[PDB]
RNA sequence: CGGUCCGGCCGGGAACUCAAAGGAGACUGCCAGUGAUAAACUGGAGGAAGGUGGGGAUGACGUCAAGUCAUCAUGGCCCUUACGACCAGGGCUACACACGUGCUACAAUGGCGCAUACAAAGAGAAGCGACCUCGCGAGAGCAAGCGGACCUCAUAAAGUGCGUCGUAGUCCGGAUUGGAGUCUGCAACUCGACUCCAUGAAGUCGGAAUCGCUAGUAAUCGUGGAUCAGAAUGCCACGGUG
């Protein structure tokens, strides 16, 4: 098994093999095997060549791996390069979305240091 | 056809014996008198602060119960009508009429 | 420690509200701040005419103010002078018609607020606080109280460090909801500040 | 952030921006309207944002359209 | 406790068998107030366990708690600063329901795929003495047995 | 609370059922008919020129006889402090201490 | 004429009736078996059917509303032998010893003020 | 019981569930043992309830110059073309850290999908807002009923049945962030809640130490309310299993 981008997708049940790939959750795979006619509890065993370029080519349609790592990439550069309030945060590592900086940010600081 | 008395009031020892004249009143001046009804009551309860400043644990905790009675008077006789218009009850109790 | 409001906890006990009328959530806020603006005019206007309880309740779109009083010559005046004047403005505070009612009260030394306000008047003339204390200790024993307790609270005869001093005769059961206890309040504003009389009157079981 | 049932902008500002275009490019303009979106017809211009105390001025480019004036303008100094 | 001389909750019997015994087990291994999740586990450990055993589904158990019921513990006392521990004789009662815990808590304690399964194995072992459970058995036995002169 | 602070209420009491009661409501329900204009109506323009104490949503409810803005009950409008010593000497009706 | 009992327990209330012939057992127009999901559930109904005997001996219409599944079966339980005593009143000295005729008086016990649930004080701090 | 659109839905029936006013009942009263023949305790009978049956309210004289002059009131002091007053923007939400109280987890007593049984207690006209229609959805348009045991919020969730995953940082866990939106509100940049798509941190059960809880309690599972335009993991309250 090889899909899109690169990876190799194991020998699991069809809509949790396809989530494998960065840019495709649990919608996105359960919308590419309706639109391709394939069953969701099915493994990759008797999922043959026919099955999976029909698979390749309706996952196609949508950015993902290293083409939407780029897209994610460029809008947090944009947000730098702009000198907003968002681009602040993003280039000084701390929570963007608004939360506190007293406590509980641990996240977005990584792990303390005295 | 018929007249529905709701009646509330806060005090219960004040709504049934306010409802007892119009029950009274009304049997007496002849009509035929359905319940007092008692319906349930509403218990609004407030949970209020004790303590001017901090203490949260400190409370005092109140109700309003509102009583309620439904009193159906089936015969509309003039009787009855002119008798029950012209009675005097208790000042804290609130009489809605449906017809 | 703390103790529970003698009055408040007898409430559908043994004692009665200061205000019986219904109202629904949409008038009871503005209902209950006209009581507030009606008790306040008349506690204000009839100070030195010994009202003791002013009784507030609504008859449909009406208001039936029932002032208890030790002198209702004063408050009513020359066949109804004072009484005309003072419906006439609780008219207007209120909004709906006004009517007032006078209660008289008989032996005011057994009244609770009457004994509260007379302590806190004589505090305010330089009387001593032990004299006005123990005068109506005996006033209200004398005249059939099962048991009397007065306190009076900072500042007093005018001292730096405020104390709390009380006096009791009889019995005072204010664990018995049963116990008919008259209890209030009164401040007495000194030269030296605010003086707080509290008066339990216990008048017997059930 | 906003229901799209039309951008938000300050009246006072938005008659500044108009009287900008006509009248030619001047010094900064003073507003303390943090709240407007940036709309199309301001990139080119400097708008001093208040941010509490001074009126940062920021020069308005063609990707800083749809965010907010107040963004541009940091309230809080942390060294 | 320092006045009050209580009894003990007599429990209603295990709805399948009409023990008591096991409705003190099914309580004891019962987690968050959920008795229906509780004996659909202890049943299922039952009818895996007598059936890899050759049946008696009662006497099956009763053959595995007899390995782990202890007959001596030490218990904690502070005489003069120092901490002595005196072995007391269990009563029947606490000799089954120690016996039913440390089963339940070592079949917690095990990486089998379910809890049924993981009882079933825990009772396997207690059978034929050699678990998680016997062996706590064994450490009481062997703290009573050092501390025999304090007695 | 102070005298200027119970006076600001006044006037954000005033100026809401001024405007924000019988002519703001018209361009705001304006500003959301789909039907008709969709781009030419300047409601939300003019809804800025209008006061600011005009909204209702700017009104802070507080006790009616301290002026305190906080721990506010809208069933006696009044603070808890007020709404026990008024309820202790019997001027709320109908209400007592209550236990279940 | 119907021989009737009333049964209740925790916020449940269950109201039976007792007629002779055959073992069936209605409740809300619905089987035993449809309406309990859980079988301890349909053997404390069956309770009070094994001291007074009954096979085949009398039929049970019941009605319960309120509570939950437990408290709808102990309710009922209640009811049958308030039902069955109804019926003889002889029975009652069996009925006491399996303790049914007893309305369990373990209602949940209301949240307190400063407290976390009914009992359940917060955590404490010393420092 | 009469009639069926098989819905208490309509005549009716006042039986029952229930509603809420009044009343009865439990007092060591009876029996037995222990105990100075006492007090009392223990056990048993009857009884729905048994030894203050369960829960609450109720907090003595006083203690800590304990808390509150920022609820309010008030002695004294201080400012009074300012410590007063109006306005816009900002701050109270900052973030190397430390502590206290919580929520959610680390999973198969569990996750997910479908099907499905059983609550209690509240709130509501500047309000709760059905049904219908549009949108994957948050919602939106249209528009009944209801100042309410009638109408609405509102499908209780645990549980049970079947199927799937099979001890894996996983179909566990959801943080963080990117893109697009919804609504309230003059206005959601600082700093709202919620949705859709994508992302998928730490965490595989917590050192020294430490807390709650004795029964319908703990544990767990949902439900409502006050404040409130909007903003609950907090608080107050409610029942389910147990
Ligand atoms: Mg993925
Ligand atoms: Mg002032
Ligand atoms: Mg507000
Ligand atoms: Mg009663
Ligand atoms: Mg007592
Ligand atoms: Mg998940
Ligand atoms: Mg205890």
């Amino acid at each position: 098994a090889r899909i899109a981008g690169i990876n190799i997708p194991d020998h699991k049940h069809a809509v949790i093999a396809l989530t494998s790939i960065y840019g495709v959750g649990k919608t996105r795979s359960k919308a590419i095997l309706a639109a391709a006619g394939i069953a969701e509890d099915v493994k990759i065993s008797e999922l043959s060549e026919g099955q999976i370029d029909t698979l390749r080519d309706e996952v196609a349609k949508f950015v993902v791996e290293g083409d939407l790592r780029r897209e994610i990439s460029m809008s947090i550069k944009r947000l730098m390069d702009l000198g907003c309030y968002r681009g602040l945060r993003h280039r000084r590592g701390l929570p963007v979305r608004g939360q506190r900086t007293k406590t509980n940010a641990r996240t977005r600081k990584g792990p303390r240091k005295p | 056809q018929r007249i529905r008395i709701r009646l509330k009031a806060f005090d219960h020892r004040l709504i049934d014996q306010a409802t007892a004249e119009i029950v009274e009143t009304a049997k007496r001046t002849g009509a035929q008198v359905r319940g007092p009804i008692p319906l349930p009551t509403r218990k609004e309860r407030f949970t209020v602060l004790i303590s001017p400043h901090v203490n949260k644990d400190a409370r005092d905790q109140y109700e309003i119960r509102t009583h309620l009675r439904l009193v159906d008077i089936v015969e509309p006789t003039e009787k009855t009508v002119d008798a029950l218009m012209r009675l005097d009850l208790a000042a804290g109790v609130d009489v809605q009429i449906s017809l | 420690g703390q103790k529970v409001h003698p009055n408040g906890i007898r409430l559908g006990i043994v004692k009665p509200w200061n205000s019986t009328w219904f109202a629904n959530t949409k008038e009871f806020a503005d209902n209950l701040d006209s009581d507030f603006k009606v008790r306040q005019y008349l506690t204000k206007e009839l100070a030195k005419a010994s009202v003791s309880r002013i009784v507030i309740e609504r008859p449909a779109k009406s208001i039936r103010v029932t002032i208890h009083t030790a002198r209702p010559g004063i408050v009513i005046g020359k066949k109804g002078e004072d009484v005309e004047k003072l419906r006439k403005v609780v008219a207007d505070i209120a909004g709906v018609p006004a009517q007032i009612n006078i209660a008289e009260v008989r032996k005011p030394e057994l009244d609770a607020k009457l004994v509260a306000d007379s302590i806190t008047s004589q505090l305010e003339r330089r009387v001593m606080f032990r004299r006005a204390m123990k005068r109506a200790v005996q006033n209200a024993m004398r005249l059939g109280a099962k048991g009397i307790k007065v306190e009076v609270s900072g500042r007093l005869g005018g001292a730096e460090i405020a104390r709390t001093e009380w006096y009791r005769e009889g019995r005072v059961p204010l664990h018995t909801l049963r116990a008919d206890i008259d209890y209030n309040t009164s401040e007495a504003h000194t030269t030296y500040g605010v003086i707080g009389v509290k008066v339990w009157i216990f008048k017997g079981e059930i | 952030r906003s229901l799209k049932k039309g951008p938000f902008i300050d009246l006072h500002l938005l008659k500044k921006v108009e009287k900008a275009v006509e009248s030619g490019d001047k010094k900064p303009l003073r507003t303390w309207s943090r709240r407007s979106t940036i709309f199309p017809n301001m990139i080119g211009l400097t708008i001093a944002v208040h941010n509490g105390r001074q009126h940062v001025p920021v020069f308005v480019t063609d990707e800083m359209v749809g965010h907010k004036l107040g963004e541009f303008a940091p309230t809080r100094t942390y060294r | 406790p320092r006045r009050r001389v209580i009894g003990q909750r007599k429990i209603l019997p295990d709805p399948k068998f009409g023990s008591e015994l096991l409705a003190k087990f099914v309580n004891i291994l019962m987690v968050d107030g959920k008795k229906s999740t509780a004996e659909s586990i202890v049943y299922s450990a039952l009818e895996t366990l007598a059936q890899r055993s050759g049946k008696s589904e009662l006497e099956a158990f009763e053959v595995a708690l007899e390995n782990v019921r202890p007959t001596v513990e030490v218990k904690s006392r502070r005489v003069g600063g120092s901490t002595y521990q005196v072995p007391v004789e269990v009563r029947p009662v606490r000799r089954n329901a120690l016996a039913m815990r440390w089963i339940v808590e070592a079949a917690r304690k095990r990486g089998d795929k379910s809890m049924a399964l993981r009882l079933a194995n825990e009772l396997s072992d207690a059978a034929e003495n050699k678990g998680t459970a016997v062996k706590k058995r064994e450490d009481v036995h062997r703290m009573a047995e050092a501390n025999k002169a304090f007695a | 609370a102070k005298q200027s602070m119970k006076a600001r209420e006044v006037k954000r009491v005033a100026l809401a059922d001024k405007y924000f009661a019988k002519r703001a409501e018209l361009k705001a329900i304006i500003s959301d008919v789909n039907a008709s204009d969709e781009d030419r109506w300047n409601a939300v323009l003019k809804l800025q020129t209008l006061p600011r104490d005009s909204s209702p949503s700017r009104q802070r409810n507080r006790c009616r006889q301290t002026g305190r803005p906080h721990g506010f009950l809208r069933k006696f409008g009044l603070s808890r402090i007020k709404v026990r010593e008024a309820a202790m000497r019997g001027e709320i009706p109908g209400l007592k201490k209550a236990s279940w | 004429n119907q021989y009737y009992g009333t049964g209740r327990r925790k916020s449940s209330a269950a109201r039976v009736f007792i007629k002779p012939g055959n073992g069936k057992i209605v409740i809300n127009q619905r089987s035993l078996e449809q309406y309990f999901g859980r079988e301890t559930a349909r053997m404390v109904v069956r309770q009070p059917l094994e001291l007074v005997d009954m096979v085949e001996k009398l039929d049970l219409y019941i009605t319960v509303k309120g509570g939950g599944i437990s408290g709808q079966a102990g309710a009922i339980r209640h009811g049958i032998t308030r039902a069955l005593m109804e019926y003889d009143e002889s029975l009652r000295s069996e009925l006491r010893k399996a303790g049914f005729v007893t309305r369990d008086a373990r209602q949940v016990e209301r949240k307190k003020v400063g407290l976390r649930k009914a009992r359940r004080r917060p955590q404490f701090s010393k420092r």
